[PDB]
């Protein structure tokens, strides 16, 4: 979904599900095999913490809050409505030349009727 | 299953003797099992049920970079403290305690979300007027061509 | 400064799984030792209703009684 909230969240709980079941899988089977997972248990989990960190520095900080954007807002608002005069402004001179036009073709019509 | 009867029975009739819809209430609802408390605050509320250790400030980044190194280290001590006390009570508060820092980083980390919420909400302002603009813009274009033809259609005409 | 509620670990080795329970538990001597009485008990007699014995273990006038029956030599 594009979101740092859902990444975050997400990192968090793989530890979380990764980590306890790991730690009772290291007490539910026991030279070799001991050795290795404890390397791969102890990466994956440095891994995690790793990115932890990095996620934070991305975040904004305090200042231009929720508030603030609703004041950004505001000013915004005035400025849509004159946009949107704009528009209203431009349009009805293409009706005045429309309603012109058929004037004009309804009597070239006419008078090619009458002249017969 | 069972529809209302004694409360829509006095319908079919005209006047103005038919019931007006109830006003707006300003009190608690109790509909479902859910609390829904009238005029919560927006961001999720850890005063009730939950003790509070968070700072003045009530920054989050300062927080969040301090609680990781601390359930880190717990997780660290809740491995040992099993050996150094098997029988011990304090394991199952441990994880309690465990269970009770992931309640917090959830909570904290929901904190942004409304303000993010806010962000989306500029975007829809801002870009119709980046959209209106450009119509305007397009339409006056578009009659320009028009007028220069008839123009050219007025040149050509009585010569 | 400090992480968010550290607290004193318990005394450095207290009673664990960790130790040798069984020296610890003076019961090493019997261990070295042991690492049929039947056979034990066969020595002394011959051999070792058998079936009667163990129905009746498995639920849990001498001289009169002398007198009382007589038994045929022949």
């Amino acid at each position: 979904m594009a979101d740092r909230l859902t990444q975050l969240q997400d990192a968090v709980n793989s530890l979380a599900d990764q980590f306890c079941n790991a730690i009772g899988v290291l007490q539910q089977c026991g030279a070799n095999p001991t050795e290795e997972y404890a390397q791969l248990f102890a990466a994956l989990i440095a891994r995690t913490a790793k990115d932890i960190d990095v996620l934070i520095d991305s975040l904004p900080s305090e200042e231009s809050t929720a508030a603030l954007q609703a004041a950004s807002l505001y000013k915004l608002e005035e400025e849509n409505h004159e946009a949107a005069t704009c528009l209203e402004d431009v349009v009805y001179r293409g009706d005045m030349l429309l309603e012109k036009i058929q004037s004009a073709l309804a009597d070239i019509a006419q008078s090619q009727l009458k002249t017969r | 299953m069972q529809y209302i009867k004694e409360y829509t029975d006095e319908n079919i009739q005209e006047g103005l003797a038919p019931k007006p819809p109830p006003p707006i209430k300003d009190s608690y609802m109790m509909f479902g099992n859910q609390f829904q408390c009238d005029d919560l605050i927006i961001r999720p509320l850890e005063s009730q049920g939950i003790e509070r250790l968070h700072p003045m400030q009530f920054d989050h980044k300062k927080e969040l970079r301090k609680l990781n190194m601390s359930i880190l280290i717990n997780f660290l001590d809740l491995l040992d403290i099993l050996i150094r006390s098997p029988g011990s009570i304090k394991r199952e508060e441990k994880l309690e305690d465990l269970k009770l820092l992931f309640v917090h980083v959830h909570h904290l980390i929901n904190e942004y979300r409304p303000h993010q919420a806010r962000e989306t909400l500029r975007v829809m302002m801002e870009v119709q007027k980046r959209q209106r603009l450009e119509t305007a813009e397009r339409f006056q274009k578009h009659l320009e061509r028009v007028i220069e033809m008839i123009q050219n259609c007025l040149a050509s005409l009585p010569d | 400064g400090p992480f968010y509620l550290m607290r004193e670990l318990p005394g450095s080795t207290e009673l664990t799984g960790s130790t040798n329970l069984i020296t610890h538990y003076n019961l090493e001597q019997a261990y070295n030792k042991f690492c049929d009485l039947p056979g034990m008990i066969d020595l002394p007699g011959s051999h070792d209703r058998s079936l009667i014995e163990k129905p009746p273990i498995l639920s849990s006038g001498t001289m009169l009684a002398g007198f009382r029956l007589h038994t045929g030599p022949l």
